[PDB]
């Protein structure tokens, strides 16, 4: 089946249009007596086609960035690693055991990132920058990339001041 | 003679489906043979290697930069040969006949299959006439007949070229002192080296005549 | 315009997929993408068979979305060459990366070509 | 139970769902009914949204998806073989290959009509006699009582003769390439003198 | 010196280390330098360390 | 175009034909 | 209908001991991948699991 051979059939070819028109007055109401079995259709969002291994398989997403903070209803934040023609490949930041198949993955428009700044000397965050320690949410702080390049040749001057660790084999 | 018998025949075509990495997938040729040479419209050869049931596996000989998806593939109705003979003595050419030394085109040769059947048993004796290397850890100890395949097996900068560049070399100093039946002509296959490296064996064997 | 602008399919990591309606680019060609928050060049490696060529990114890739333009140069990655090209630091693709302005180019030469022939080789020890 | 033979062999899992199609099409001579049958559906998802949502998206129930088809192929545009296929189809959620499927049925149904659509590309405009004798000519190369349908172009790059485009095959009885070999066997055999 | 995907520290080093040893110069005098650097060192994606 | 979402089907069954092949020619008359 | 998460347990509904699964991953298309607790022979493609 070539693609020549498929792109002729965009033009219109039928001749007789006995049941174009057939369907076409009983095609809406059949699909109106199943609407307590359609899911909501998904564009912009996504729908976890297949979750497993801590990787879930995203229908949808269709303006996500790679390498994007994703959000599962279930308040689990992913990474949409491989943006596949088909789904989203996303890495799950959490246990998979509560995402199912059928949640909605909500895109936050932000690459992956963390809260840094003053406010955030002092806590104790898990991988993803959220609080641990229970002392309430970071304040004075504000939210950057974690995957930023490193500076380059021009950006850096050699090694001069000289960081003490204290222990006398290392500093000798 | 030519011109009174002159069809100019029918040529199965075939259009590039994908290309990548020295493959092309060749959708349709379908009179294709496995093994048989084919010609992309770039004027790059390829070679029919696994025919399926929806493409043909075409691997290129040469940069595949040049074929695009869509791509026209000519068969060539031929499997893969080279230029056989004596005017290939004396010569360098590639990994298919075409000389790379500068000197024109192989006068004085003929083409023939590069996969031929080995003989069989009948059309076989017995290994009796020795060959000399010149090498005589190898003539004494580890002595090499007409006929006989041996393995020049080492590990990374042994003596391996060095050894058969001497069976060369000395086949040379042979050929002066025997009689024209018995003289031996060789063929040195150099695959996955360096084009310097070769071009300072074409320089050895220039000046010591081999 | 739209033909021979085509669009980013899927992205997987450092490998750009990109859909061309029409002429793909060729192999080892330039393709640059509109938008991104650097300059993002991608080398085509291979035809995937479907108007979809497959390619490798000179940049991150983070932020690509699958709709994204892609602009075919019609040729490799091209950089600087010459003298002028002398006393200055570059990147894969020819900028230069040492803030002393832009390079003096005496050419730009694609940065893929074939080896010297046989013909060409210097045996001199 | 042996069906009619296929005119052509196709490969597989929406060409061989078309060669079936295409076996129980002509054993009622509904080849061409089945047809337009299969290019009104084509037609369809080019309008319809909610009749390719049953073919794009993975979320539709497959009790809803062969329950839509089943339900608005009734009483009217049956054919009981497009009946059957596209609830067939419906229950594997393969509607999506209806594509594909109908395109490997015209490569059955254009080689069913033994017609070979050709391509021959001269020097110069074709007058009467020229055309019925390269057809008669061309005739030569069709594997059957095959009746060509033969296209004109025009290319000055050959100088007379004409070159066949089968789009599978290509015969090239120009003379621009009778001499090239000319040449190339002249070049050939003065090497070997 | 082509830089293939070590230390942007060592990239720094020796471009620092040459303009020192006038090997490069800077400004108007750098039609008189004698190497030129080419770096995609070992922050770089994979595509870049592929073609430097 | 609006036709391309079915360019290329994907199936969930490798003996697809032999669902088919079961309910198209039981369907002859 | 919807889905058992992740780790959940399952009844096989008719069999002849109790026939525990955990479920260990959504495949797609309305299956839940599981592995058992105890033995799977004598087990019908179409045995009713209910799950817990
Ligand atoms: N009989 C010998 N006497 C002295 N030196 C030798 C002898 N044979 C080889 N050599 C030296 O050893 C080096 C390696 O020889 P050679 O080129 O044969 O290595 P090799 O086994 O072919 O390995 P590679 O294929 O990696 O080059 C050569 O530079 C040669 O000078
Ligand atoms: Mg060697």
């Amino acid at each position: 089946a070539d693609a020549k051979a498929l792109d002729e059939l965009r033009k219109p070819k039928f001749s007789s249009k006995y049941l174009i028109q057939h369907v076409s007055q009983k095609l809406i109401p059949a699909v109106k007596e199943w609407e307590k079995s359609y899911q909501p259709p998904v564009i912009h969002l996504g729908r976890v086609l297949s979750v497993g291994d801590g990787i879930a398989r995203v229908y949808g997403l269709k303006s996500v960035q790679a390498g994007e903070l994703v959000c599962f209803d279930s308040g689990v934040k992913g990474m949409a690693l491989n943006l596949q023609a088909d789904h989203v490949g996303v890495v799950v930041f959490g246990n998979d055991s509560v995402i199912h198949q059928g949640d909605l993955v909500y895109r936050t428009g932000q690459i992956v990132n963390v809260p840094i700044g003053p406010g955030t000397l002092g806590r104790v965050t898990d991988g993803l920058g959220q609080p641990i320690d229970g002392k309430g949410p970071l304040t004075n702080v504000r939210s950057s990339l974690v995957e930023v390049k490193a500076p380059g040749i021009i950006a850096r001057q050699s090694v001069r001041e000289p960081l003490f660790t204290g222990v006398k084999a290392v500093d000798a | 003679e030519w011109e009174k018998s002159y069809q100019p025949p029918v040529i199965h075509l075939g259009r590039v489906l994908s290309v990548g990495d020295g493959i092309a997938r060749v959708y349709g040729l379908k009179s294709v043979q496995a093994g048989e040479l084919v010609c992309f419209d770039s004027g790059v050869k390829g070679m029919a290697l696994n025919l399926q049931a929806d493409h043909v596996g075409v691997v290129v000989f040469g940069n595949d930069s040049v074929i695009h998806q869509g791509d026209l593939v000519y068969r060539t109705g031929q499997i893969v040969n080279v230029p056989i003979g004596p005017g290939t003595l004396g010569r360098v050419t590639d990994g298919l006949g075409q000389p790379i030394d500068g000197k024109g085109p192989l006068t004085n040769v003929r083409s023939s299959l590069v996969e031929v059947k080995a003989p069989g048993i009948i059309a076989r004796q017995s290994v009796r006439e020795p060959l000399f290397t010149g090498v005589k850890a190898v003539d004494a100890l580890v002595p090499i007949g007409r006929g006989q395949r041996e393995l020049i097996i080492g590990d990374r900068q042994t003596g391996k070229t060095a050894v058969a560049i001497d069976a060369i070399i000395h086949q040379k100093n042979c050929n002066e002192q025997v009689p024209k039946a018995q003289r031996v002509y060789c063929v040195y296959v150099a695959v996955g080296q360096k084009r310097s490296t070769v071009a300072q064996l074409v320089k050895l064997f220039t000046q010591t005549g081999a | 315009p739209a033909i021979d602008a085509g669009y980013v399919s899927q992205v997987i990591g450092p490998v750009v997929d990109v859909r061309f309606d029409g002429e793909l680019p060729s192999i080892l060609s330039s393709l640059e993408v509109e938008g991104h928050s650097v300059r993002l060049v991608l080398e085509v490696a291979q035809h995937m068979g479907d108007n979809t060529v497959r390619c490798i990114a000179m940049d991150s890739t983070d932020g690509l979305v699958r709709g994204q333009k892609v602009v075919d140069t019609g040729s490799p990655i091209k950089v600087p060459v010459g003298r002028g090209t002398l006393g200055r630091i570059m990147n894969v693709i020819g900028e230069p990366v040492d803030e002393q302005g832009p390079i003096d180019a005496a050419d730009i030469w694609s940065i893929h070509r074939e080896a010297p022939e046989f013909t060409e080789q210097s045996t001199e020890q | 139970l042996k069906l009619p033979t296929a005119p052509l062999q196709l490969s597989g899992t929406s060409a061989q769902i078309a060669t079936l199609l295409w076996q129980v099409a002509a054993k009622e001579n509904q080849l061409d009914k089945v047809q337009d049958e299969l290019y009104q559906f084509i037609e369809l998802f080019k309008q319809h949204s909610e009749l390719r949502r049953l073919a794009t998206d993975p979320f539709v129930p497959t009790l809803v998806r062969t329950k839509i088809i089943s339900s608005v192929l009734k009483d009217s545009g049956a054919s009981e073989i497009t009946k059957k296929l596209f609830e067939a189809l419906a229950d594997e959620g393969a509607l999506s290959a209806l594509l594909e499927v109908t395109v490997n049925y015209e490569e059955l149904m254009l080689a069913h009509k033994k017609e070979v659509y050709c391509t021959v590309i001269t020097a110069e405009p074709l007058d009467k006699l020229e055309r019925v004798e390269l057809t008669k000519k061309a005739e030569k190369f069709v594997d059957a009582g095959f009746k060509l349908v033969m296209q004109e172009k025009i290319d000055k790059k050959l100088l007379g003769g004409f070159v066949i485009e089968f789009s599978d095959r290509r015969v090239d009885m120009s003379t621009a390439k009778k001499v090239e070999e000319f040449n190339n066997f002249v070049n050939k055999l003065v090497l070997s003198i | 010196f082509a830089g293939v995907g070590e230390r942007t520290r060592e990239g720094n080093d020796l471009y620092r280390e040459m303009i020192e040893s006038g090997v490069i110069k800077l400004g108007a005098e750098r039609g008189n330098s004698k190497c030129t650097l080419v770096y995609g060192q070992m922050n770089e994606p994979p595509g870049a360390r592929a073609r430097v």
